[PDB]
């Protein structure tokens, strides 16, 4: 049909470039096929192929892979294409289009033998060409279609080839066919020495990576693995910065080595000169380009380290003399490798200077990552336990707000290590040997930094609560008392479904009790609402489901209030005024409905058809108030056409659950439905309004742990009396900082609404960057907002709230706060 | 060699180019065209923007009266504002190698092509090129951003309501390809893939060719390529500026014997006299000061900013304003003024000796130090502490559909006291001006342009006379604007062909002659002869190896030429020892008989034939004879 008629347009124009260049643009740019025409529309390009501009011809091989990759064709495209490979021998373009369009059949679908692969392999083997033509991509062609698990004479000679390109796409086929396996052999591993030494940029970086590959894959050569990682290290050395940070990478990939090599690796000095004042690769690739290589070393040196038992303090001295490295990327990475190399490990000596490391100006993150290093780490000495205990509280008193990491690090130090800390237990305490010690302060940080590594120490040693004095004793009550997580429980003489079941039983009274007077129904439901608002407040993983069930009551009981009401007692015309409780109950309703379908968490289909029966009964009631009040008889026919154009609409969309629903409003209306066809709308709402008074009760089938949606400003407070001041006209960005609970598709729904005290309401739009997402189901939002308006005579409250947009609606979930906005005149 | 040219723009080109075994492809276009079409995008909702009335369809099928709205009688799409992009599908960008940039201007399509399409080959710019382009693409990027507007609209992408709309809705070219703005993660992999170069700095590919990039002196850092094999020249030049201005000036020294020459970047308003306008913007600035306003400016932060705040120095100088202030408001301000401040060795001469004797080359940093100029980074802020009134105000971006230039004509829009002054061409600013109409701000259009005309253009080609010239379709051909004028369009001898958007084209050139070498023991074998006076010639017999495409010999089937005479043959075998040989004559050649082996031998012109016995060492002898008495090809 289209593809016919674009043939017959390109056909009947026949421009040399433009109409065919022209038709080819607009068949890829409008769309797929997404038929089975695609064969014929491939046919068609077949014929049309036989013709001048081979460039014309390329871009219809390159529609036809395009075509192809919807997966619609196979054999018969397979096979017009190596009959158009076979006749088709013009050029460099014409053959790449041929070779691209041939991986795309092969790649496309199939994936299997017999002449699907084999035979479009043997056909590029054949159709090898003599310069440059397709030699790099039937390189790959037979690396993405790899004959089996039984090539290598032809790619040992495509490595040794001409071109350096041809060499890398070999190279690249070499990565496929490890990929896919292939346990390729020693030959390649001496032909990769010998494309190492290559003279040429990038096809050293992709042969090295195989020279890896094959010393990973086994280790006989006479030492494999120790020349091919001596290889790695003499080529580390190279002047280029991107083979440097992919030797490195790899390098730390290898994994087993000789360990004497690895020291000889090493060996190069004022490491051993201040060991006994106290008593080339790495040393190269550390300080030799900066911080890309620098990473690059130190993930290496992680991995190898974490594999080696052995080797780690001659890395211990190369890191804790890198940490200074003027880069704070390197700094990070540096404290982070000796946290995960710190095992079986003694820091003698080091312990000085890595911790003037943690003496540092404000640096939170290197801070925080010196405090996990102190944590996790070991040492050996009680002067070195003493002197981490006094710059550590020199890091306290110097900077008081990391003091939670400084207290969860000292506890962590004395559950490693108690016995270390107890000869400073005299010490650290004044404890006067036969004085009376003046108490010391209880909410002191450094006191209760000591007090904590003390108890934590006490955790396992039994031989210091007669060591301790009479404050320490009611001191670790107290602390027991108020940091949980931090002291554990010691031995010290002085200190020695009912929710769910109930929730189901109201429900189920509820409904078993429907079957009673409008009047005990109306307080029935009142008292089981404030129930389960009490419930939802009292526990926490069930509050969700509680306050969904009860609004769902509140719902229930709002309808049988607007239909109690006395409106339909009084006479038809009248209709005074202001007793609409029954229209102010419809649009409460409406709005409790959607409210209940959006802004929570887990629902499903269940749920949903009992909501959308609850807003046809909404606007079944609003219908009949607005029937109650009009005049015009052809206003009610086109309510009337509308309301039964949606009960359509319900049950085209739920034409399922219908049995689930049992003497339903909905499905007996259903079953009454032609004659609401044949009659008049007076008698329609007639019946309509006799018919829900009578109608029914729903149950709503009560899900697992579902949860509500919850939006708190934490930022801005709004309790500044001191205004937000500037010019006329300009604007003033305010950041919003908030805290979602329980939101699904958040960047789309969560939109921001700031009210203007002239009344209007801009609705502004987070980019999707602002939603980070720390954790499970819990996003924060920080964002801008940008005010302005024109000059005000006083300072005024701007609102800004969190509106919860739906797929035509927005509800209000958030508390609004009010931001003191003053805005001046211009100065001259 | 062929030509692909990606972009009907004259100014904003990609050129896909075929030489050898390698594809080099120039510059990228970022055409704001469709900018221009789509709604402006304010910081913060105006009221009548936000109430300006939904145009209709006529048949009412479609929704575009909340797709499209409509204003001063003229329509808009409103959506977020798109960018047209070059065709890529001409070629598969994948199979194209190796890409190279002119300036920044024509580097802000970058990761469009760098990062979707499957491109991996290698990269080339300038470092002043590469750094203002990373601050024009964050620039583009934030104010795209800073207010997400993620409405979108695409019935009206249907191409038969494309036909319905008028004009210039009508006039749109290539609606089905414009997309989204890109990312920072996008802008730091391209700007990572980047790699650097100097001026002169000969880059070899494979053996294959060589490139260099030139001076063009319209931007800093702007170069012209030459890429060279060693028989072939294709000189690419795309927006030269042989004024005195303040880069490197353009050297042509390397840019003349050149094959083919590819011509690009021309100027947009031929008309303009630069100085002259710029002396008329001065005294327009004047003029709104002395009666206490505000005016605006957009404009780029490279270049033409530079240019005016030095002429506005001297003016100001002249006429007494200290009093009123100058705002330079965009995100890129302070490192901008920054990295023009340190970028020295790429200048002129006049500013390079600035900087050897201790002062910085441009004075707006003494115009900070005497804290007339002032950079902010954006209006909410210490800036909204700081503002004056009257003002100067130049903002970050010229093409008017999007940021604090568009804010801040928002805010003075209703007053008729305060002044717009353009000051950048590449776009009309009719178009540009139209969705805030009607306007009572005083509007003077002055455009500052630095791009040769057609005049120094035809100067240029009759200084370098290249073999080839390709120029584009709308230089070819005369402008709309003024069809009457003929200096107006490009001459040249021959007659450059033309190209439009999408198009191929094959350069009339045949690759006859490449660069091989020889090897000094081969050439100390090889010995000439002499046939012709003036002609030595040697036969050759070597090895040919070829390591990455560059081409040697070295030592490890000729044939004869030229006729023999009998006469000689004669003397020589009676001199040698042959004798009792008998020579007759028939009418054009000679038929001798030696008596030994029977042997009969007939001469004629370009025919020589002997017959003789089963006979074999008087054979070879009669061989060695034979070939020896003539030269051997």
């Amino acid at each position: 049909p289209s593809k016919s008629a674009a043939l017959h347009i390109d056909l009947c124009k026949a421009t040399s470039p433009a109409d065919a260049l022209q038709y080819l643009l607009q068949f890829a740019r409008k769309p797929v096929e997404a038929e089975s025409v695609e064969g014929v529309v491939r046919i068609l390009l077949e014929h049309y192929y036989k013709e001048n501009d081979p460039s014309v011809r390329l871009k219809i091989a390159s529609l036809l892979g395009l075509l192809s990759k919807t997966a619609g064709f196979s054999p018969d495209c397979i096979m017009d294409d190596a009959i158009n490979i076979l006749q088709n021998e013009k050029s460099h373009q014409v053959l790449a289009q041929l070779l691209d369009t041939l991986l795309a059949i092969g790649t496309k679908l199939p994936e299997n033998q017999a002449i699907q692969m084999r035979l479009v392999d043997v056909a590029c083997k054949h159709l090898t060409d003599t310069s440059h033509g397709v030699r790099n991509k039937c390189l790959q062609l037979l690396g993405n279609l790899g004959s089996l698990e039984k090539v290598q004479k032809i790619i040992g000679d495509y490595f040794s080839d001409q071109d350096p390109r041809v060499r890398t796409a070999a190279i690249k086929a070499m990565l496929q066919l490890h990929e896919r396996g292939l346990k390729l052999h020693q030959t390649i591993y001496n032909q990769a020495c010998k494309l190492l030494s290559d003279d040429y940029e990038q096809v050293r970086s992709a042969a090295v990576q195989l020279i890896w590959v094959v010393s990973q894959l086994y280790p006989e050569s006479i030492r494999l693995v120790d020349d091919a990682f001596g290889k790695i290290c003499h080529m580390v050395s190279d002047g280029s910065w991107v083979v440097r940070v992919q030797a490195a990478k790899l390098l730390g990939s290898m994994e087993q080595v000789s360990s004497h090599f690895l020291e000889q690796t090493l060996d190069k000095t004022a490491h051993e000169r201040a060991k006994e004042l106290y008593s080339g690769a790495f040393v190269h690739g550390l300080e030799d380009e900066m911080y890309e290589v620098r990473i690059a070393a130190v993930e290496a040196l992680c991995m190898l380290a974490q594999s080696s038992p052995s080797f780690a303090e001659k890395c211990l001295d190369f890191l804790v003399d890198m940490f200074n490295d003027e880069i704070e990327e390197v700094r990070l990475q540096s404290i982070h490798t000796m946290r995960k190399i710190s095992n079986n490990i003694t820091l003698r000596e080091d312990q000085l200077d890595t911790v003037l490391a943690v003496l540092e100006d404000s640096s939170r993150d290197i801070r925080e990552a010196l405090h996990e290093l102190l944590c996790c780490t070991n040492v050996s000495t009680k002067e070195g336990i003493h002197l981490a205990l006094v710059e550590l509280l020199k890091n306290l008193t110097k900077y008081p707000t990391d003091r939670d990491s400084i207290w969860k690090c000292l506890k962590f130090l004395g559950s490693r290590h108690p016995t270390l800390v107890l000869p400073l237990v005299p010490e650290l305490l004044s404890t006067h040997p036969f004085f009376d010690t003046a108490e010391p302060d209880m909410d002191d940080p450094a006191y209760i930094a000591v007090l904590v590594l003390i108890f934590n120490a006490a955790k396992t040693c039994p031989t210091m609560p007669a060591l301790f004095s009479d404050h320490t004793f009611r001191h670790y009550a107290y602390l027991r008392d108020s940091l949980s997580h931090l002291v554990p429980a010691l031995r010290l003489p002085g200190r020695k479904d009912p929710s769910q079941q109930f929730l189901q039983q109201s429900l189920e009274r509820v409904y078993s009790l429907q079957h009673l007077d409008p009047q005990g129904a109306q307080e029935l439901l009142e008292f089981t609402i404030r129930d389960l608002q009490r419930l939802g407040e009292l526990q926490s993983e069930l509050a969700g489901v509680a306050d969904f069930s009860a609004t769902y009551l509140r719902c229930q009981l709002l309808l049988i209030k607007a239909l109690q009401e006395k409106l339909w007692n009084v006479a038809a015309p009248l209709y005074l005024k202001q007793s609409d409780l029954a229209s102010a109950a419809a649009k409460q309703i409406m709005e409790e409905t959607y409210k209940m379908e959006f802004m929570y968490s887990g629902v499903e289909n269940k749920q949903v058809v009992i909501i959308h029966h609850m807003r046809l009964q909404a606007k079944a009631l609003q219908l009949i108030v607005t029937a109650r009040t009009t005049r015009g008889l052809d206003p009610l026919f086109g309510m009337c056409e509308k309301f039964l154009q949606e009960v359509d609409f319900f049950q085209r969309y739920f034409i399922a659950d219908l049995p689930h629903l049992q003497d339903s409003f909905v499905d007996k209306l259903l079953d009454l439905m032609p004659r609401l066809m044949t009659s008049k709308p007076a008698e329609v709402v007639k019946i309509l309004q006799t018919m829900l008074r009578q109608s029914a009760f729903l149950h709503l089938p009560l899900p697992e742990q579902i949860h509500k949606a919850s939006a708190t400003i934490i930022e801005p407070a709004g309790e500044s009396d001191n205004p937000l001041r500037f010019t006329s006209g300009l604007v003033v960005a305010l950041d919003v900082d908030a805290t979602l609970e329980h939101v699904q598709d958040p960047q789309n729904t969560v939109k921001v609404q700031v009210l203007y005290p002239d009344g209007q309401a801009q609705m502004i739009h987070p980019k999707p960057a602002d939603f980070r997402n720390p954790g499970p189901g819990r996003h924060r939002l920080i964002t801008q907002v940008y005010l302005s308006h024109t000059a005000w005579t006083e300072a005024c409250q701007v609102e800004v709230r969190l509106l919860l947009a739906y797929n035509e609606g927005t509800i209000p979930f958030s508390k609004p706060v009010k931001v003191y906005i003053m805005p001046k005149p211009a100065r001259r | 060699m062929k030509l692909y040219c990606l972009s009907g723009h004259p100014t904003l080109p990609c050129n896909v180019l075929k030489f050898k075994s390698t594809t080099i492809m120039l510059d990228c276009g970022l055409d704001m065209t469709s900018t221009l079409n789509f709604l402006p995008l304010p910081l913060v909702q105006s009221p009548r923007l936000s109430n300006l009335p939904g145009w209709s369809l006529k048949d009412g099928n479609a929704f575009l009266d909340k797709e499209l709205k409509e204003c001063s009688g003229h329509v808009f799409v409103d959506s977020v504002p798109e960018f047209c992009l070059p065709e890529t599908e001409l070629i598969d960008l994948s199979t194209v190698d190796v890409i190279l940039i002119s300036n920044y201007h024509c580097m802000m399509a970058l990761p469009y092509i760098t990062e979707h399409t499957g491109f991996t080959g290698t990269v080339y710019a300038t470092e002043p090129t590469v750094q203002i382009g990373r601050l024009l693409m964050e620039e583009l990027v934030n104010f795209i951003e800073r207010v997400p507007k993620a409405q979108s609209a695409s019935l009206w992408k249907n191409k038969d309501i494309q036909r319905l709309l008028p004009s210039p809705l009508k006039d749109a070219v290539e609606v089905s390809t414009w997309r989204r703005c890109y990312t920072m993660q996008e802008v730091n992999s391209a700007l990572s893939k980047i790699q650097l170069v100097g001026y002169s700095q000969k880059i070899e590919l494979f053996g294959a060719v060589q490139v260099t990039p030139l001076s063009s002196g319209y931007a800093l850092g702007s170069s012209n390529w030459i890429i060279q094999s060693h028989y072939e020249k294709v000189s690419y030049v795309s927006g030269s500026s042989l004024l005195t201005t303040h880069p490197q000036p353009m050297d042509q020294a390397s840019l003349k014997n050149s094959d083919v020459l590819v011509l690009t970047g021309l100027t947009q308003i031929p008309t303009a006299n630069p100085d002259g306008m710029v002396g008329e913007f001065c005294s327009n600035l004047a003029l709104t000061v002395r009666n206490g306003g505000n005016v605006l400016v957009p404009c780029y932060p490279s270049g033409v900013i530079y240019d005016l705040l030095e002429c506005l120095y001297q003016y100001i100088d002249s006429a007494g304003l200290s009093s009123v202030p100058l705002y330079f408001i965009s995100p890129v301000a302070n490192s901008s003024l920054e990295f023009s401040q340190i970028f020295a060795e790429w200048l002129c001469h006049n500013k390079q000796s600035k900087v050897y004797l201790p002062e910085p080359p441009f004075p707006h940093a003494e115009l900070i130090q005497t804290n007339k100029l002032k950079h902010y980074p954006s209006i909410h802020g210490d800036f909204s502490n700081d503002f004056r009134q009257p003002c100067v105000v130049f903002t970050g971006h010229p093409s008017l559909r999007f940021g604090d230039v568009v804010h801040f004509m928002e805010l003075w829009g209703k007053s008729s006291l305060n002044t717009v002054i353009f000051t950048e061409p590449d776009f009309s600013y009719l178009e540009a001006l139209a969705p805030y109409q009607p306007l009572a701000m005083k509007c003077i259009y002055c455009p500052i342009d630095t791009r040769l005309n057609f005049i120094q253009v035809s100067k240029l080609l009759k200084e370098v006379q290249p073999l080839h010239v390709v120029c584009p379709e709308q230089y070819t051909q005369p402008p709309p604007a003024q069809s009457h004028r003929m200096d107006l369009m490009i001459d040249c001898q021959p007659p450059a062909m033309s190209y439009r958007r999408a198009e191929v084209l094959a350069l009339p050139f045949k690759r006859r002659y490449e660069k091989i070498e020889i090897m000094p023991e081969l050439a100390d074998s090889l010995v000439p002869m002499e046939i012709k006076p003036g002609i030595s010639l040697a036969t050759v017999s070597a090895v040919l190896h070829t390591k990455d495409n560059k081409h040697l010999l070295q030592p490890p089937k000729p044939l004869l030429s030229g006729s023999i005479p009998v006469e000689q043959f004669v003397q020589t075998l009676e001199k040698h020892g042959f004798s009792d040989i008998k020579v007759e004559d028939t009418a054009k050649g000679h038929i001798v008989l030696l008596q030994e082996a029977e042997t009969l031998i007939q001469i004629e012109e370009d025919s020589t034939h002997i017959i003789c016995d089963n006979d074999e060492m008087l054979r070879v002898r009669l061989r060695d004879l034979v070939l020896k008495f003539l030269q051997k090809f």
